[PDB]
C-alpha cells in the first residue's frame, strides 16, 4: 500500500 | 483551484524531495528562478513522528503529529523565510498537505517528534492541535479490525485506518478548522497551493467542506481572488469503485496512469511501442488534461513497490528516464512535474527494496545540505535530476511552446517517433535498435538551431549538435541508437 509500502517495515 | 499561479510563461514544478527549507530558499534564488521554473512542491512542513526503528525513515514525515511548522527539513522562521525568498524571485512553493490523518495507532507515546511535541496514539490525545479521540472515526469505521480491508467497499477506504494510521473525522467542524487553520497558516506565509496527500481515504464533500474554509493567495505576490492551486493524490488505474473523476471539484488530480504507461513503452515491454504514443493523453484514457497534474515517476513509486511497480523509469535508469521526462515536457499534456531525488542504497530482495524507507542523506538524523558541484550537479548524494542540462533544457522547452499545438507527428511504425509544437519547437526520439537518419517536417522557420539536449545556446553558438532547418520547415536528423542520449529538441529559443 501507501507510501512504498511502509507498514511492512 | 485547476490554475497552479506560477508567473507567466513558467509551466513546471519540481518536487524537492526531503530538501531543507535554506536549500530550497537558494535554489529559487540561484537556479530556478534563472532557468525558468515554476515552482517547488515541498515535502510536509509540520511536525511528525521522529521514527527510530528503521532509522529516520522518509515516511515518518506522513505521521503528523501537530501543525507546528517543526522539521528536519527547518523551523517556521526557515520555512517563511523560504517562501519569501522563492515569492520573490517568482518561484512558487507547494505544500504537501498531510490531512487525512495522524500518525500510527501503535507508536509508542511520548516526545519522540521533530518539535518535542507530546501524543499518545493510543489515548487519541494530540494536544498540540489539539485533538482527542472525539476527532477520530474509531466510532465510524465498520471493520473488525479498525484499518482499511477491503477496497471495493468505498466507505471504509474513507472511515477507517489506512494501515493502521489514526484516521481525522473529517465530517467535524472543528477537526475542518483545525486543518483549515494549518493551510490558512501556509497560505498566508505565501505558499501557492497544495498537494493533498492520501485523497483517495478522504470523501470529496469533506475535501469541498476544508477548502471552501481558506483564504485567497497572499496579495502581496498574486492577484487579488487568487485561489489556492489544489492537486489531490489520488491513484486510480481502473477497476476500483472510487474515480479520481470523483475529485474534479475539488481541483486537479495526480494521474498515476500517465508515468506508468510511458514506462512500459520507453522500455518497449508489453508489446508496447513509441509510435502508439501519437494519440498520447486522454486517447489512451486519462484524465482531461486541465485536471491533470502529471510526471514520470514520484518520491514514491520511484522505489518500485507503487503505481507501475518496475516500469516505472527513475534516475536510476538516466538514459531511458531522461527521454521519458522529455517527452513529457515536450507534449501538450497536463501540468507537468519533474522530480528531484536522493540516493539510497537500493537492496532488491524479490523485486522490492529492502531499503525503500531510508531517509534523506544525514549524519545521525540531521539532513545534510545540498552542495552544488563544479559542473553545476549535486553532492552530498543529492541526485538533482532538475539540474540535468537534458531535464532543465526541456522545462526552458515547455516554457518556449507553450500554448502550441500538437503537430507534424512522424512514427516509423516501430520506435522512432518526432513531432512539434506549433511553430516554435521540433522534438525526436530513435528508441530503435538502428539508427535514426531521416529528413522531417519541423515546423519552425529557416535556420539553424542548437539541439539543447546535447549542448546548450551560449551568446550565439551552440556546445552540442547543430540542426539546419531549410526554407520549406524540413531538417535532417541523424540519432544512432548507440548515441548517449538518443534524442534531439530544437526551439525558438535556441535558433542562432
Ligand atoms: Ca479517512
Ligand atoms: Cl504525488
Amino acid at each position: 500500500x501507501p507510501y512504498s509500502c511502509w507498514v511492512r517495515h | 483551484q485547476y490554475s497552479p499561479n506560477t508567473q507567466q510563461g513558467r509551466t513546471s514544478i519540481v518536487h524537492l524531495f526531503e530538501w531543507r527549507w535554506v536549500d530550497i530558499a537558494l535554489e529559487c534564488e540561484r537556479y530556478l528562478a534563472p532557468k525558468g521554473f515554476g515552482g517547488v512542491q515541498v515535502s510536509p512542513p509540520n511536525e511528525n513522528v521522529a521514527i527510530y526503528n528503521p532509522f529516520r525513515p522518509w515516511w515518518e514525515r506522513y505521521q503528523p503529529v501537530s501543525y507546528k511548522l517543526c522539521t528536519r527539513s527547518g523551523n517556521e522562521d526557515e520555512f517563511r523565510n523560504m517562501v519569501t525568498r522563492c515569492n520573490n524571485v517568482g518561484v512558487r512553493i507547494y505544500v504537501d498537505a498531510v490531512i487525512n490523518h495522524m500518525c500510527g495507532n501503535a507508536v509508542s507515546a511520548g516526545t519522540s517528534s521533530t518539535c518535542g511535541s507530546y501524543f499518545n496514539p493510543g489515548s487519541r490525545d494530540f494536544p498540540a492541535v489539539p485533538y482527542s479521540g472525539w476527532d477520530f472515526n474509531d466510532g465510524k469505521c465498520k471493520t473488525g479490525s479498525g484499518d482499511i480491508e477491503n477496497y471495493n467497499d468505498a466507505t471504509q477506504v474513507r472511515d477507517c485506518r489506512l494501515t493502521g494510521l489514526l484516521d481525522l473525522a473529517l465530517e467535524k467542524d472543528y477537526v475542518r478548522s483545525k486543518i483549515a487553520e494549518y493551510m490558512n497558516h501556509l497560505i498566508d506565509i505565501g505558499v501557492a497551493g497544495f498537494r493533498l496527500d492520501a485523497s483517495k481515504h478522504m470523501w470529496p464533500g469533506d475535501i469541498k467542506a476544508i477548502l471552501d474554509k481558506l483564504h485567497n493567495l497572499n496579495s502581496n505576490w498574486f492577484p487579488a481572488g487568487s485561489k489556492p492551486f489544489i492537486y489531490q493524490e489520488v491513484i486510480d488505474l481502473g477497476g476500483e469503485p472510487i474515480k479520481s473523476s470523483d475529485y474534479f471539484g475539488n481541483g486537479r488530480v495526480t494521474e498515476f496512469k500517465y508515468g506508468a504507461k510511458l514506462g512500459t513503452v520507453i522500455r518497449k515491454w508489453n508489446g508496447e511501442k513509441m509510435s502508439y504514443l501519437k494519440n498520447w493523453g486522454e486517447g489512451w484514457g486519462f484524465v482531461p488534461s486541465d485536471r491533470a497534474l502529471v510526471f514520470v515517476d514520484n518520491h514514491d513509486n520511484q522505489r518500485g513497490h507503487g503505481a507501475g511497480g518496475a516500469s516505472i523509469l527513475t534516475f536510476w535508469d538516466a538514459r531511458l528516464y531522461k527521454m521519458a521526462v522529455g517527452f513529457m515536457l515536450a507534449h501538450p499534456y497536463g501540468f507537468t512535474r519533474v522530480m528531484s531525488s536522493y540516493r539510497w542504497p537500493r537492496q532488491f530482495q524479490n523485486g522490492n527494496d529492502v531499503n525503500d524507507w531510508v531517509g534523506p542523506p544525514n549524519n545521525n538524523g540531521v539532513i545534510k545540505e545540498v552542495t552544488i558541484n563544479p559542473d553545476t550537479t549535486c553532492g552530498n548524494d543529492w541526485v538533482c535530476e532538475h539540474r540535468w542540462r537534458q531535464i532543465r533544457n526541456m522545462v526552458i522547452f515547455r516554457n518556449v511552446v507553450d500554448g502550441q499545438p500538437f503537430t507534424n507527428w512522424y512514427d516509423n511504425g516501430s520506435n522512432q517517433v518526432a513531432f512539434g509544437r506549433g511553430n516554435r519547437g521540433f522534438i525526436v526520439f530513435n528508441n530503435d535498435d538502428w539508427s535514426f537518419s531521416l529528413t522531417l517536417q519541423t515546423g519552425l522557420p529557416a535556420g539553424t538551431y542548437c539541439d539543447v539536449i546535447s549542448g546548450d545556446k551560449i551568446n550565439g553558438n551552440c556546445t552540442g549538435i547543430k540542426i539546419y532547418v531549410s526554407d520549406d520547415g524540413k531538417a535532417h536528423f541523424s540519432i544512432s541508437n548507440s548515441a548517449e542520449d538518443p534524442f534531439i529538441a530544437i526551439h525558438a529559443e535556441s535558433k542562432l
